[PDB]
This record gives structure tokens, C-alpha cells and sequence, in this order.
DNA sequence: ATCGGATGTATATATCTGACACGTGCCTGGAGACTAGGGAGTAATCCCCTTGGCGGTTAAAACGCGGGGGAGAATCCGTACGTGCGTTTAAGCGGTGCTAGAGCTGTCTACGACCAATTGAGCGGCCTCGGCACCGGGATTCTCGA
DNA sequence: TCGAGAATCCCGGTGCCGAGGCCGCTCAATTGGTCGTAGACAGCTCTAGCACCGCTTAAACGCACGTACGGATTCTCCCCCGCGTTTTAACCGCCAAGGGGATTACTCCCTAGTCTCCAGGCACGTGTCAGATATATACATCCGAT
């Protein structure tokens, strides 16, 4: 049969790959559109200087990555390797965000 | 047959699905996550939306005080610094 | 009356004059001492030297002669004290330290 | 009988007659609650009651509801 | 298999002679000149249902960016509304069975040839229908789809506002004079909530391009629908939109009531607004970003409001810390019963999310809610 | 107009520490932001210290105390020693 | 002329004059607007009025006519907005609200 | 020396909202510390806002924006309402 | 004899509805003094300062134990264990 | 006993019932035996940080008395603002 | 456990290439040199608040002994998430054009700083009484083992 | 379910000490002047953010296999709760001395201010080589079969 890696091997491979890299893991245009929609709530038309959207993407990716580190720690504390929404909720509750 | 609208502005749709499942998967993988539950994607989309609304609200408030129509990088940096999320490399 | 910069008097690379002007115009106090900008410039120079030393070590570990944001991130987060100082700070294009939880690795 | 509502949400009962004037009501409120006359303003049906006028001028009905406003500081 | 129109959508019951039967029976030839869809920026001609001599050109091509305007969707909507509203039986049945399946299939599959053939066969089948039967049916109509007036107003909008939509972005300030529209769905919802009826008066403070004025005058039959605007670009666009509306309303036989605009002059310190506030039955003020000074000016204007007048707004007219100590006994805001409701999705043109909107009814007496301290709170406390 | 920054001095310190190593524009901007942020932290802490002691001036003592409060551990000790060296050398000439 | 406090002019209980003097002497800026102290005093008075109203409600619910730190703690934490404003704040002698997790309750 | 505080004004607001409720010394000190802390927060935020815009004046606009940034949600709206009402009442005098 | 978990819940109710300091005053004062003896100068520790330290420490430990209890419940346990405290301090950013 | 009474360990002075009460106020039904030493260590670290900051304030003020305002400012620095002792 | 197959990826070398480093004009901020005010250093005094002790009481801590209830380990289910593959989607690159919003420069007029005289708001001290703490006793409500 | 039994709540009375209100007495807020300049408005420049289109192909998405890990069940067992007795030290109350934290008064050196001089660094421009990217290959790692 075709050579197939067991579950969790390629997961570790992507962990090693993306931990040594620095490029943005959220694509630029979808995040820009999300930012513009979130700013569409105000009736004024806003322009979002190109560095500002990039800075928002840096901050959002860093926040989500730290959140997933905390979520992984919570899941590993619960004798599990699969993060679940309960884990994110616990991480944000302990952090003081909820 | 499909209807349409579009008034004076291109009203962007929900556009949080643009933060795709592989994108959240990559973000988790960078965080050291080996396995991701299927409900992580919607929850993380909600968390990202809440965080972005907070940061963009602060940045647009800073822009409002400056009497500007442009959210400069300095506005985002100051909004993030206000939340304790101090960002370097943009000012 | 030759002009000699105060940074030259203090043997500092950083701008004692600009630091004094920033302290005066920063609305930190009604007045600013004469020795205060020298001290603050010295502290800033020392911290910058620390970050650049560790970042250059990281760059040499990667066989690269230009310090990039990734090297600054490695320098900050691999040093406990600097990471504690910059704990609440996000470095753009810095990434994350390579780490994986022990139980996640295969048996 | 009539009722009066105050800004603190307290309902206070008054026993008066249609021929009664606003001034005696004002002193009646004063003696039951201690609020002096000059600080209190009366409102009915979106209309402010005048001291020179009387209850029958405004055509008060039985078991009606008035409103009392206290002059705290003004402008 | 989908339709351009929601055939099962809400049906608005006509409360006045919306379709001018006398005008249609007395006039058989159309002389107006609406902005042709072809002039906006393969062609197909849509034949006017009521007037034989009018035919509108549409650039039917499924290869352009339809983000700004979709002529094929408009043609489908118009043919469906002819099938639904403007055609009596048995003609409605044949028009429904023959064209709509083919037309919808062509639209879904982007079949330009099929779409043009559907348009041509539709025009041929309408031409043989007597005009007498159509005008008789329009006379006997008592309800029509809620989306019909919405799509009609959007057609007028596309003829009028899209060619110069960017001119609406010339507002200079961030917290005043900023332009934002309320979609016709929200307008129908609030007009139903506020019980606009024949003989009522509607004022719109800051009408922008006058969407609310024209929509009220159309789907509520107000005796006079008024709108005041300051911006020059929005004023010129209002003039263009009203002219296009009059032409289109004459095209479809729809009566247009008295619509009045006070353009290029603020409603504050305005004589016409001052004399029209007493007779208003509904007052719509889009105060989403009005500053506190303009809110005070609106309060000053609304002092002369009558009893029963309902005031629609995106933010509360009364400041949420409003009280009654000295300068409020003679004020109107004490008599305002404020009721909050939640905006639905796609209710406003500036965003998809939504929010909240308040209807303030002018009461005969002072509002009883403000007296209770519970109401004044933002939203027990014990261990 | 002129937009001042700590780029030249960061470069000078870099060539002092690592003669053969350059620095990229993004890294230079991050180092500039770091210098500005630490300057703001130390200056704000010194301002708070001056206000608490009812002092209108920021002399070297407030900056030294702010460094002690802000920098953790050996960073504070080394920064304080460097600042003392700088002040002594500056006053000597 | 007869002195009239600016707090009386603004209809504020809080000291607009003291707020202006604190802004000037706090060195928040080189110059301080005339309407700034009125605005800041009004905001402070509003926040104090809200917290005192909720604390007095707590005291009344506890059959006490004197506000203590416990009532302030209950008022602050029971209200989402005030708690979020004072999230990082410790109120002395306040304790913590009654909150037992449902898992801990007996089966 | 005279140790100033917001005690009398906190008491006045207490009697405004709750005429028949007192407040203890510890609660009084907590309220005074709260007023001082929020004053410092809003003043510092307005100072940062003025510095960012290169403006030397703390106007009502700066304090309004600072109050919008600091207070969450409905608290910000009501505080802005109170501040605007107070400024409007004061300027018309 | 009440079963296990009953008097514990009664204590939770007793100490959540009460505000008195849960650490004895003098032992905490002595602890604070030793923690400050690392500096050679003999400090005087104004009694309100010791009280403020006790307030802050008790509030911090109460919040830490709330987080620890949440962590323990997350792990399908009711007994808090040192790994719960370590997780709480790690997630908070204190370690 | 030389010139000043060097205090003994006095971290056991935070007794087991005291840590139990602190946990109970936090809504803890059961406590592991090892929670006590862990809590002692965490409290020691926190007190070390806060008292180091307060003593830094005091020595800057050229005082030998750790005033309550020093503790309040130290806690405010650490994002743990304390109300009731001035500020 | 160990031997091959397939895979990813690491190393290596070659060829770009645009961002980094260095050179130069100059101009705007830094530096030298008075001048004068006042904030800060230093000295003297008061007395508040700290240390230390001491002794008696009494709540709380520590120790010890059941025991049962929750932690942890082992087993088994099944389903839900990981991994490839083929398809579809649209992001990213890469050009062009619009024009309008950020930035800079030039009035000048309102506005806030500063200063002097005035006095009522606000704070330090001292009654003083009533809301809250303590204590005895009775009613209430929950808990547990039958 | 019932009974017995322990916290817990409440009712009343007593006691107390600290919140509230009053009285001076400062001195900081208010009023009334000028006068420097911050910034609001207007005009001009110009460059960057919006918008559009087309093509390549990297990435998203749907589906299918399967396997391993999340959840449930069951068992042991040991450790931590609850209760009782002894012990220990906190606590309160009271005494005392005196360390140094406020406070005031004097002097005077340091720093704001301003004026002039000048050179250090920021904008602009151009060389050129570190790094990225291309391919191509060696080597390490995972996994299936024996
Ligand atoms: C958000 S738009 C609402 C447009 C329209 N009423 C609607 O809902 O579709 C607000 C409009 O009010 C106008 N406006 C704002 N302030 C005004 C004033 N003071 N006098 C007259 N019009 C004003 C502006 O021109 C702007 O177009």
C-alpha cells in the first residue's frame, strides 16, 4: 500500500516546521477583510494604513499562539493531547480575560 | 435566481470563515499543539473576533481623537500597548 | 570653546543630549537633573548592548551576519531576565522558541 | 385622595379637595416630608402646576397620580 | 431551482391607492426618460408592462463584475414581479410557467443566450395581453410583496446613486455629517412598528439621499414626507433620486405622494422644520454618530413635537443620564416613552452586524420609567 | 520633516559588541521600539517616584531607583553599575 | 464679586477646582484646558455615584445602613463593568463573593 | 500638614444617591483611593493622547477619549454623557 | 460524624461570606520582617504597611486558589494538587 | 543572638489551617497534602517581590520605615492595586 | 530488534537582487556661556509611632485515629480527528490609475498661564450619640445514619 | 422518611467607639487683569490606500480510511477529611523608651531660560553583496515486514 505516516507524526512535523519559522500563518487578504469588516461598525470610512493591518495581524497571531500554548498546557494537565474549547475557556478564565 | 443589494458601501460579509480551519491549525501547531478538537475552530474564531474588536475599537478611538480617516500603525501599536500587548517593529 | 558632546564625556554611544531633551519635553517632572540623562542613556546603552550581543550570538548560531526579528526573539526569550522584562511584549516577525511538550513526543 | 411620585420611587398619599389650592398641597407635602416649598415643583399630565391656580383649574380626577421634582442644584 | 423574488416573503397590505388607476387609464403613452440601465457603467430589452412605447436596455453579460450592479438580477426580479403583482389570471399562470423556469435556469448557469431568449419571449407574451385587464388588476390589488417596493427603490438608487456614490464619501468629520443609509427592510419594519398610515406626516432629520422620505411616501401613503439635508453632494443626489423616482413611479403607475426636501440647509434654526414638527406623526433621526451638541439641537427642535408622535433613532434621544431638576419641567423629553429594539442583520448599509435602535413615543404625561431608579441603571446585590 | 530615531546609536553599539554583524531594517525598528519603550518605562517610574517624594526634579537617584524597580535581577545590578560609571565619568570631566 | 465655585456652576459635587490644580501640578501636560477639569470631575463623580449606589443597595440588602469594605467589594464584583474596570484591583477587607463550583456540591 | 482627600465629596455623592446610608472610615478610604486611581488613569491616558498628537493641551476632547478608552461599555457611555453634560452646563454660565 | 465534604463546604460558605484575615497577624508580620531582613538595614515596617501586605497576599492567594480549583475541576478532580498551582501560575504568566 | 535577633524560618508560621482557610475562601473542597508547601513557596516568592519593591521605594525615600504607601505603590507597580491604605 | 522503502529535509552550490551600509548637504537640535530664582540639602526640634516586653486567657494549631471517598491504574468501546488525494477556491504577485487624506506651511484669535487681592471651601480637633459588635438564649434549617 | 443532632439564623438587651456634625482657621480656589502662543482654519502638495484586472499555482476543502485516544466503567487503595484531646502561641492589654518621620528655617548650587555658534545626524542617493531562491543530492527519520 502507499506509505502513510501514523497519526501524530506529521502533526509533530508541522509543529517543528512552524516553530522555527516566522511568516504569518493567517493569509493576508482574509485577515485584512476581517479587520475592515470589524471597523465597518463605525459609519465613517476608514483607510487602515498598510502597516496597521500588518501590525494587527502580528498582534492577533501572537495572541492566538500564546493562547494555544496555554490551551495545550491545560489539555496536557488534563491527561490529554487534544485541546478542546473547554481548554481555551479555562486558559482565558485563568488569564483574566473572562 | 439570486438577489443582491450593495448600497453606498461594499458591506463585507461575516468574513471570519476567512480565518480558515488550516489557518487555525497552523496557529495551534506553532503553539505546540499535537491534536486539535473539531470545535476548536469556531471557538478560536470567536476569540479572535473578540480580541480584534477590542483592539480595533481602541485604535479607531485613537484615530477619532486625531481627527483622521486612517488607522495608522501608531494607532494599532498604542491600542495594543494599552491592553498590555505591546508590539514592537512598527514604531 | 570647542563643542564636545555630553555622550563623549560619559563615554556613551547613546545621545545624552536627546535623552535630556526627551525627559524635559516628556512632562515627566517640572525639571530634569543634569546627571539623570547620562544615567538613563547609560542604562539604555547597556540594555541595547545586551539584546544585540545575544541576538548576534543567535545569528552566528544560524550562520547569518544580519540580525533579523527572529534573532531578537530568540535572544529575548532564551534569556530569563530579558524575557521577564519583555514578558508582556510581542516582537513582530519573531515567532516562538522551538519547544514541544514531552508527553506529545512519540513513546 | 391622590398619589404623588418622587424621583426616589416613593409613592406618597394626599387627602385634599378639588377646591384646594396648590400652595396648601405644597405645605402639606412640606409638613409630611420636611421638603421646603421653594425646592419642590409639581407636574400633572405633562403640565406644571401654578401656585396661583387650584386643583379644580387643572381638573384633577379621583385616585390620580402627580409627580414631585426636587430642586437639588439647578443650573 | 431558486427565484429572484421570495414568493413567500412578507406581504405588505396596501392602505391607500398606491397604483394610480386614473393616470394609467387616461395616459397610454410614456413620455418620461428614466436613466437607462445601458447608460450606466450583448444587450437585452425589457418591455414595460404598462406602457407599450417604453423599452429599457440592459447590458446582459455574465462576465463583468456584478459586485456594484447586476442588470440580469434586476431583469429577473422585474419579470417575477410582473408574474406576481402586475398580471391577472390566467396570464399570471402562463407567464409564471413559461419564462421563470427557463430564466432562473439561465441565470444559475450564466446562459446569456437563454437569458436573452427568455427576455424576448417574455416581451412577446406581455405584448399580446390587453392593457385593460392589467389596469383592472392593478385597481383590484390590495396587497403586494414587501420586497417589491424595496427592489423598486433599489432600482431608483442604482439609476441615481451608484453613478455618483463615491461623492457621498466627501464628509469631512468623523463624528458628524457622516453618511450612512438604513436598508429598506429596516425601514419597513420601523414604519410598521410606528404605525405609519394614510394621512400621517413623516419627517426625516438628515435624510442623506432621501431613502427614508421616498420609502415612507411609497409604502405608507403619508400626506407629506419631509426630509432635511445639509450636505451638498447628498443634496444633489437627493434631487437626482427624486427625479428618477418620479419618472419610475409614472412608469409603473404607482402614485407618489407629496414629498418635500429642505436641501443644503441644516434642520437646526430652520423655519420649515420648525413649522412641520407640530404636525409630524413620525420623525426619523439617524443619530448614530451625532455629537452631543447636535443631540441638544435635535432636542430643542423636538420640543414642539405633538402627542402620539413617534421618534425613530439609532441612539436614544435622551442622554442615558437624563434627569429632571430645573430646566426639564417644560421639556418634551420627560414625556418620551423610549423603547429599545435590536437591529436585525443587513438592517443598515454601513455594516452587516447591526446593533440597537430606539423608538420614543411622545406621551401625554411625563414618562413614568425615569422616576424609578431601576430604569436609570445601565442594566440583587447580596451575599 | 525629520523623523528622529535611535538607529545610528543602536548601530554604533552593535559594531561595538559584534563588529562583523549587521542588522536588518525590521530588527532596527524593533530595537528602536525597545529603546523607546524602556525609556518610557524608566522615565514614567522616575516621574512617579518624584511625585511620591514630593520632588519636582528627576536626578540620577530617581533614574537609578526606577532601574532597580523595573529591570529584574542581574539586569538591574549591571545597569545600575553602568549608570554609576557613566555619571562618575561625566562629572569627572 | 462674590465667589462662586466652578463645581456649583457645573452642578457637580466633586471639586472641579482641585481637579484642575491636580492636573496642573500632576504634570500631565504643559497646559490644561478649562473644560478638562469639569469633564474629569463629572466622570469621577459619576463613577463614585454608581459604586456608592450599588454599595448602598448591598448594605440595605444586608440590613446595614453603613457602607463597609465588604459592601464595596460586593458592589464592584457583582457588576460586570465595574469588575472589569477594577479587575486588577484588590479591595482591602472585601473578601470574595459566594461562589461554589457545581462540581463541588454533594451528589 | 493638611492631608487633602475626596472624603467630603464622596460623602456628598453618597447622600445624593442614598440619603439614609452612611459610610465607614475603611470604606471612605477605599472610595478615596478609587477616585485617586481613576483620576490618575484618566489623566495619564489623556497625557499620552496629547503627547501622541503633539498637542500641549488637555482639553475636554482628550478626557472624553480617555474615558472612552478606559471604562468598559455602558460605563464609558454614561461617563461620557455626564462629562458632556457637565461641560455644557459649565460653559453656559 | 458528618461525611467528608460536608464540613468543607460549610467552611467554604463561612469564609466566603466573611472578610476577616485568614492568616494570623503576628506570624505573617514575622514572615514579612524576615523577607525584608535580606537588606542589612533594620526596617521599621509601619503597621499599616504590614496590614496592607497581608491584604495583598491574602487576596493574591485567594485568587490563586480559585484558579487552582478551576484547574483541578478541569482535570476531573476536586482535590487541588501542586501541579494545579503550577499550571495556574504558568497560565497567568508568573512562571 | 549577636546584635539583632535574626528571625527563624517563620514560613511555617503560615500554618496548615491558615492555608486551608485561604483555599476554602477560594471555593476548594479538598486540598492535597503537598498544596501546603507549594502555597508556602508561592507566598514566599510573592512577598519577596512585593517587599523588595517596597524596600526599594523606602531606601529611595531615605527612610528606614516601610510606610504603607510604599507597599501600596509596590503593589500598584505589579498590577495589584490595593485600595484602603491611601493612593 | 533489525533491514530496506519511501519520505522530508538538511546541506551544498550557483545565480540574482533589493535591501543594507556608506558618502554627502545642510539645518535644526545640541553645546557653551551667563543670569537668577527656588527647589533641595543640611541642621535643629517635636512627639508620633515604632520596638520590646510581659502576663494571662483562650482560640487555634498540632498531633493521632478511623474510614470512605476520591485519585489513579487498567480495560474496553467507538468515534472523531489525523493523513492523503483529487478537486476547487482564491490568495498572491504584478502591473496601472484616482484622488483624497495625511502632512506642512501661514495667519491670528481665542485661550490658558501667570500674578495679586480676597475670602469662603475644606480640613484639623472635639463632642456625642446610635449603628454596629458581643453576648445569652430560643427558633430554624440542614446533615446523617438508621 | 424519620429521628437525632449539630451549625446557623435570629431576637433581644447591653455596651462602645467611631461616624457624623459642629467649631475655628487657614490658604487654596475664585475673580480680575494682561500677554504669549497653541492651535483652528485655509491653502497647497504628493504619495499611498483604494480599486481593478489577469494569470499562476499554493492552499483550502471535501471525502474516505483507519487508529488511537477521549470517554465510560470498574477495581484497588491510601490519604485526606472529620473529630477529639493536648498543647502552643496569638492576642489583647498594659507598661515603658526612644528612632526617626514630620516639620520649619536657612543657605546656595543646580537647573530653567535665552542667546549665539556649529557639527551630528537625518534625508537623499548609489554601490554591492548577504540572503533568498533555484536545483540537486546526501543523510536522518518513520514505518512495514521478518
Ligand atoms: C447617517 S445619515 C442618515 C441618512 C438617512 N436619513 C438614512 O437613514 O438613510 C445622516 C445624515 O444627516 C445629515 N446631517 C448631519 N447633521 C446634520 C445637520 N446638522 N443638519 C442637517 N443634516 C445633517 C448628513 O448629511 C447625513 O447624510
Amino acid at each position: 500500500k502507499p506509505h502513510r505516516y501514523r497519526p501524530g507524526t506529521v502533526a509533530l512535523r508541522e509543529i517543528r516546521r512552524y516553530q522555527k519559522s516566522t511568516e504569518l500563518l493567517i493569509r493576508k487578504l482574509p485577515f485584512q477583510r476581517l479587520v475592515r469588516e470589524i471597523a465597518q461598525d463605525f459609519m465613517t470610512d476608514l483607510r487602515f494604513q498598510s502597516s496597521a493591518v500588518m501590525a494587527l495581524q502580528e498582534a492577533s497571531e501572537a495572541y492566538l499562539v500564546a493562547l494555544f500554548e496555554d490551551t495545550n498546557l491545560c489539555a496536557i494537565h488534563a491527561k490529554r493531547v487534544t485541546i478542546m474549547p473547554k481548554d481555551i475557556q479555562l486558559a482565558r478564565r485563568i488569564r483574566g480575560e473572562r | 435566481g439570486k438577489g443582491g443589494a450593495k448600497r453606498h458601501r461594499k458591506v463585507l460579509r461575516d468574513n471570519i470563515q476567512g480565518i480558515t480551519k488550516p489557518a487555525i491549525r497552523r496557529l495551534a501547531r506553532r503553539g505546540g499543539v499535537k491534536r486539535i478538537s473539531g470545535l476548536i475552530y469556531e471557538e478560536t474564531r470567536g476569540v479572535l473576533k473578540v480580541f480584534l474588536e477590542n483592539v480595533i475599537r481602541d485604535a479607531v478611538t485613537y484615530t477619532e481623537h486625531a481627527k483622521r480617516k486612517t488607522v495608522t500603525a501608531m494607532d494599532v501599536v498604542y491600542a495594543l500597548k494599552r491592553q498590555g500587548r505591546t508590539l514592537y517593529g512598527f514604531g | 570653546a570647542k563643542a564636545k558632546t555630553r555622550s563623549s564625556r560619559a563615554g556613551l554611544q547613546f545621545p545624552v543630549g536627546r535623552v535630556h531633551r526627551l525627559l524635559r519635553k516628556g512632562n515627566y517632572a517640572e525639571r530634569v537633573g543634569a546627571g539623570a540623562p547620562v544615567y538613563l542613556a547609560a542604562v539604555l546603552e547597556y540594555l541595547t548592548a545586551e539584546i544585540l550581543e545575544l541576538a548576534g550570538n543567535a545569528a552566528r548560531d544560524n550562520k547569518k551576519t544580519r540580525i533579523i526579528p527572529r534573532h531578537l526573539q530568540l535572544a529575548v526569550r532564551n534569556d530569563e531576565e530579558l524575557n521577564k522584562l519583555l514578558g508582556r511584549v510581542t516582537i513582530a516577525q519573531g515567532g516562538v522558541l522551538p519547544n514541544i511538550q514531552s508527553v506529545l513526543l512519540p513513546k | 385622595q391622590i398619589f404623588v411620585k418622587t424621583l426616589t420611587g416613593k409613592t406618597i398619599t394626599l387627602e385634599v379637595e378639588p377646591s384646594d389650592t396648590i400652595e396648601n398641597v405644597k405645605a402639606k407635602i412640606q409638613d409630611k416630608e420636611g421638603i421646603p416649598p421653594d425646592q419642590q415643583r409639581l407636574i400633572f399630565a405633562g403640565k406644571q402646576l401654578e401656585d396661583g391656580r387650584t386643583l379644580s383649574d387643572y381638573n384633577i380626577q379621583k385616585e390620580s397620580t402627580l409627580h414631585l421634582v426636587l430642586r437639588l442644584r439647578g443650573c | 431551482s431558486s427565484t429572484f423574488v421570495d414568493w413567500n416573503g412578507p406581504c405588505l397590505r396596501l392602505q391607500y391607492p398606491l397604483f394610480d388607476i386614473e393616470y394609467l387609464r387616461s395616459h397610454e403613452i410614456y413620455s418620461g426618460t428614466p436613466i437607462q440601465s445601458i447608460s450606466l457603467r450583448t444587450t437585452a430589452k425589457l418591455q414595460s408592462i404598462l406602457f407599450s412605447n417604453y423599452m429599457e436596455e440592459y447590458k446582459v453579460d455574465f462576465k463583468r463584475s456584478t459586485a456594484i450592479y447586476n442588470p440580469m438580477s434586476e431583469i429577473g426580479k422585474l419579470i417575477e414581479y410582473s408574474c406576481l403583482v402586475f398580471l391577472p389570471s390566467p396570464y399570471a399562470e402562463q407567464l409564471k410557467e413559461t419564462i421563470l423556469p427557463d430564466l432562473n435556469a439561465s441565470f444559475d448557469n450564466s446562459d446569456t443566450k437563454g437569458f436573452v431568449n427568455a427576455i424576448n419571449l417574455y416581451n412577446k407574451m406581455i405584448r399580446e395581453i390587453p392593457r385593460q385587464r392589467i389596469i383592472d388588476h392593478l385597481e383590484t390589488i390590495d396587497k403586494i410583496p414587501r420586497s417589491f417596493i424595496h427592489d423598486f427603490l433599489h432600482i431608483v438608487y442604482t439609476r441615481s446613486i451608484h453613478p455618483q456614490a463615491n461623492k457621498l464619501k466627501h464628509y469631512k468629520a468623523f463624528s458628524n455629517y457622516v453618511y450612512g443609509e438604513l436598508l429598506p427592510n429596516f425601514l419597513s419594519d420601523v414604519y410598521q412598528q410606528c404605525q405609519l398610515k394614510k394621512g400621517d406626516t413623516f419627517m426625516d432629520l438628515g435624510s442623506g439621499v432621501g431613502n427614508c422620505v421616498v420609502q415612507a411616501a411609497l409604502e405608507c401613503g403619508c400626506a407629506l414626507s419631509f426630509g432635511c439635508e445639509i450636505m451638498d453632494d447628498a443634496s444633489d443626489l437627493t434631487i437626482l433620486q427624486y427625479e428618477e423616482l418620479k419618472k419610475r413611479c409614472k412608469l409603473y403607475g404607482m402614485r407618489l405622494n407629496n414629498v418635500e426636501f429642505s436641501l443644503k440647509k441644516s434642520f437646526v434654526d430652520n423655519n420649515r422644520v420648525a413649522e412641520l414638527i407640530p404636525q409630524c406623526d413620525v420623525i426619523l433621526v439617524n443619530n448614530f454618530l451625532f455629537d452631543e451638541d447636535l443631540n441638544k439641537k435635535v432636542e430643542k427642535i423636538l420640543q414642539t413635537a405633538k402627542v402620539g408622535c413617534k421618534i425613530i433613532s439609532l441612539k436614544s434621544l435622551r442622554s442615558l443620564t437624563y434627569q429632571i431638576n430645573f430646566y426639564n419641567v417644560e421639556n418634551i423629553f420627560n414625556r418620551l416613552k423610549v423603547q429599545r429594539y435590536d437591529l436585525k442583520e443587513d438592517s443598515v448599509s454601513w455594516t452587516h452586524s447591526g446593533g440597537e435602535y430606539y423608538i420614543s413615543t411622545v406621551m401625554e404625561d411625563v414618562d413614568e420609567s425615569l422616576f424609578s431608579p431601576a430604569a436609570r441603571g445601565r442594566r440583587p446585590v447580596k451575599y | 520633516t525629520r523623523k528622529e530615531s535611535y538607529a545610528i546609536y543602536v548601530y554604533k553599539v552593535l559594531k561595538q559588541v559584534h563588529p562583523d554583524t549587521g542588522i536588518s531594517s525590521k530588527a532596527m525598528s524593533i530595537m528602536n521600539s525597545f529603546v523607546n519603550d524602556v525609556f518610557e518605562r524608566i522615565a514614567g517610574e522616575a516621574s512617579r517616584l518624584a511625585h511620591y517624594n514630593k520632588r519636582s526634579t528627576i536626578t540620577s537617584r530617581e533614574i537609578q531607583t526606577a532601574v532597580r524597580l523595573l529591570l529584574p535581577g542581574e539586569l538591574a545590578k549591571h545597569a545600575v553599575s553602568e549608570g554609576t560609571k557613566a555619571v562618575t565619568c561625566y562629572t569627572s570631566a
